[PDB]
């Protein structure tokens, strides 16, 4: 719906201009544009991720640190993509070989007091939570898909470039294109990223009383 | 005598010549000494600037001083003491008073060539006549009129108390040259909360100065600002606030503000088991869930901080708590810098009374005004820790001393002194630090009793000063009500007492309601108080 298409745009924006327009210091001694001078940096070592703190977004514009509280699945992407714009804007030109604009990953932070894992209830769901504990396992890294191209087994038709959804769910593919199930995935035309599964173990501190620790 | 124009007859002087500022640890002093120093900046004026905080230390600095410079501006300090008898100056030098303090000495009201008070006529003043106090039956007549002049001098000097802030003084010149920045106001805003969070001054003068101070800051706003386009985000913007009491809530999380504020702390009686529940009382009536209210401010739910004040005041009415709204100002510059005046104040003041145990008093000194200034913002912040600190162990030495029932009654006034070696005894050891918490325990102390006539007390303070002299600070607080007038008599109190009994006191602080004492002097002075006060 184009009503959906401009609020989405008019979200991404908003998250534009932050990374545009944010500063610290004052005028008795300078000012830095902190995350464009981040990004610059960051893109030309090669980095391609800058770490937004979510204090500093809700000094510039609290709507946007309130939303992405709320709908972080939602508004992290549209902040991504202004990320990645913004880089686009701030690097440019750019020499031989470098000439294809890469994705940037928006890490966040913040200096909220932290929340624990027993104190996770049904409500914090889809919601930002900050949890401490101690790491007691790490999967080796493996690839997960966040863009597939799909071509039908029988007629050798294509469906390119299908959004994958973040996080550890998936995709269903398309019933009609032919058999029932007409297609296989393309294992070349299809673009990955490094993936690793943590689990993370209550804080000895945090434990109540007679209990086992628990793990996320 | 005092100056009538600040202008013509005290700065266009000052202005063609070298002078040394001596300046009090105070916050007040320190922002009219950050006024004083930006109008000199602005004009050449080859100043040096000295800090003091006692009178050993301004006698021992003027010793120094005395050869070189003629000129000298004294900042919240000399004017209730015969400056000519301390300093003993030569007749061609020329001392500047711009000091709180009050009543003005009449050696320094009267003197006319040497002493200059920068102090306004129309404060609360009650001098004398000259011919009261300055010269068979001619025998009979004149010894009748020396009982009327120390009549008349006690009845002058019994009672001590603070004027118009030396800030807003600095300011009001500053105004007259046509060099006020928004900046210098800032300053003239935390000069008058320094003196109102320290309660040197009665509600009514103070919201007469806030009313005055309205009408700068809207002078500065639409200097070059309307409703219609407004300026960059980086320039100072001061706002008036009627906001809330509680300290430092907007850097801290809601529920240790309303732990470690005096009012709701003395109100709710948090020290005891029992205040907890009387919290959660309070909160339950808004309906704050405690997990937004045990997390920080700037982390809170915009929901709930919409309108947060007149909840806060809505609840605070029916729980009893009349006056939880006070008028007071902000500054914001930038997009993330917002502070209140009181906490300028606060960092400030945790910046000079810091217990560190580095460098001297000098240096805390020069942090605190430091930190007065936006190019030394880290400074500022790191004084709002230091000022998380001093609240928490001062409610921490309210609970010990209430529950311990060291605050005990001795006839006209309470009595109540800090043992060596207790938790947080060193944070109070300076005189200043030791003050403030002697009213915020005596708040405490009078909201807690059911006692109708120990609520109408006024309170004696003691702590440790020098155990390898064998010294404690002495303070003395007048009763704390909703109408007092702040003033109190225990400068001289403490001073016939002490002379009443040959004591060793030495009387170094410009309060003359802080002392120090050898510690064994303490028992024959606490009675001979007790026996004057009656
Ligand atoms: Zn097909």
């Amino acid at each position: 719906a184009d009503e959906g298409q401009a609020r989405k745009s008019q979200l991404q924006r908003r998250f534009k201009e932050f990374l545009r327009q944010y500063r610290v210091g004052t005028d008795r001694t300078g000012f830095t544009f902190k995350y464009r001078d981040e990004l610059k940096r960051h893109y030309n070592l090669g980095e391609y991720w800058i770490e937004v703190e979510m204090e500093d977004l809700a000094s510039f514009d609290e709507d946007l640190a309130d939303y992405l509280y709320k709908q972080p699945a939602e508004h992290l992407q549209l902040l991504e993509e202004a990320a990645k714009e913004v880089a686009d804007e701030v690097t440019r030109p750019r020499p031989s070989g470098e000439e294809v604009l890469q994705d940037i990953q928006v890490m966040l932070k913040s200096d909220a007091s932290p929340s624990s894992i027993r104190s996770l209830k049904s409500d914090m769901m889809s919601h930002l939570v900050k949890i401490p504990g101690i790491i007691i396992a790490a999967s080796a890294v493996r690839a997960k898909a966040t863009r597939i191209s799909i071509q039908c087994r029988s007629c050798r038709n294509t469906l390119t470039n299908i959004a994958m959804r973040p996080g550890l769910e998936g995709y269903a593919l398309p019933r009609k294109c032919c058999p029932l199930d007409p297609y296989f995935i393309m294992p070349d035309k299809c673009k990955c990223v490094d993936f690793q599964t943590l689990k993370l173990q209550e804080l000895p501190d945090a434990v109540p009383h007679g209990e086992m620790p628990r793990h996320m | 005598m005092f100056v009538s124009d600040f202008r013509k007859e005290f700065y266009e002087v000052v202005q063609s010549q070298r002078v040394l500022l001596f300046v009090a640890s105070d916050v007040d002093a320190l922002c009219a000494c950050k006024i004083l120093q930006a109008l000199f900046q602005c004009d050449h004026v080859q100043y040096t600037l000295v800090p003091v905080s006692g009178w050993q230390e301004l006698e021992t600095a003027f010793l120094e001083h005395k050869e070189q410079f003629h000129y000298f501006i004294l900042i919240n300090c000399g004017a209730n003491v015969d400056l000519l008898d301390i300093l003993q100056p030569d007749e061609d030098t020329i001392f500047f008073v711009c000091d709180t303090h009050r009543p003005v000495n009449v050696v320094n009201v009267y003197n006319d060539t040497q002493i200059k008070l920068l102090i306004k006529q129309d404060d609360d003043l009650e001098v004398p006549a000259y011919e009261d106090i300055f010269r068979t039956m001619r025998r009979r007549q004149r010894r009748e009129w020396e009982a009327r002049r120390r009549d008349i001098l006690f009845d002058y000097e019994q009672y001590e108390y603070h004027g118009t802030s030396s800030a807003m003084v600095m300011f009001e010149l500053a105004w007259m040259l046509s060099k006020d920045l928004n900046d210098m106001l800032w300053w003239a805003i935390v000069g008058l909360t320094d003196q109102w969070v320290q309660d040197k001054i009665t509600q009514m003068k103070y919201v007469t100065d806030v009313g005055v101070l309205q009408r700068h800051v809207s002078r500065h706003n639409h200097r070059n600002e309307d409703e219609e386009n407004t300026l960059s985000v980086d320039c100072t913007r001061i706002s008036f606030e009627y906001d809330l009491r509680l300290v430092l809530y907007q850097h801290w999380s809601l529920h240790d503000s309303l732990c470690n504020t005096s009012y709701t702390a003395a109100r709710f009686k948090l020290w005891s088991v029992h205040g907890q529940k009387r919290l959660q009382e309070f909160l339950a009536d808004m309906g704050l869930p405690l997990k937004q209210v045990k997390q920080k401010f700037q982390a809170m739910d915009i929901s709930l901080k919409e309108n947060l004040r007149e909840m806060i005041e809505e609840s605070a009415n029916k729980f009893g708590m009349k006056d939880m709204r006070v008028q007071t100002f902000s500054i914001h510059f930038g997009f993330k810098h917002k502070f209140l005046a009181s906490d300028v104040v606060f960092a400030t003041m945790s910046l000079m009374e810091s217990p560190e145990k580095d460098g001297s008093g000098t240096d805390h000194f020069i942090q605190a005004l430091d930190s007065l200034s936006r190019s030394n913002l880290d400074k500022l912040y790191h004084g709002l820790e230091l000022a998380k600190k001093q609240l928490r162990a001062t409610q921490q030495t309210i609970a010990s001393c209430l529950c311990t029932n060291l605050v005990i009654s001795q006839g006209p006034f309470l009595y109540c002194s800090l043992m060596e070696g207790t938790p947080d005894v060193m944070l109070f050891s300076r005189p200043a630090s030791l003050s403030l918490l002697s009213k915020h325990l005596l708040k405490s102390f009078v909201c807690s009793t059911k006692n109708r006539r120990c609520k109408l007390l006024p309170l004696v303070m003691a702590a440790p000063l020098s155990m390898e002299h064998g010294t404690v600070t002495v303070v003395g607080i007048p009763p704390e009500t909703d109408s007092s007038d702040r003033k109190n008599f225990f400068g001289r109190a403490f001073e016939k007492a002490a002379e009443s009994t040959s004591s060793r006191m030495l009387h170094n602080h410009f309060d003359l309601s802080v002392i120090e004492l050898k510690a064994e002097d303490r028992s024959k002075f606490l009675d001979a108080l007790i026996s004057l006060l009656s």
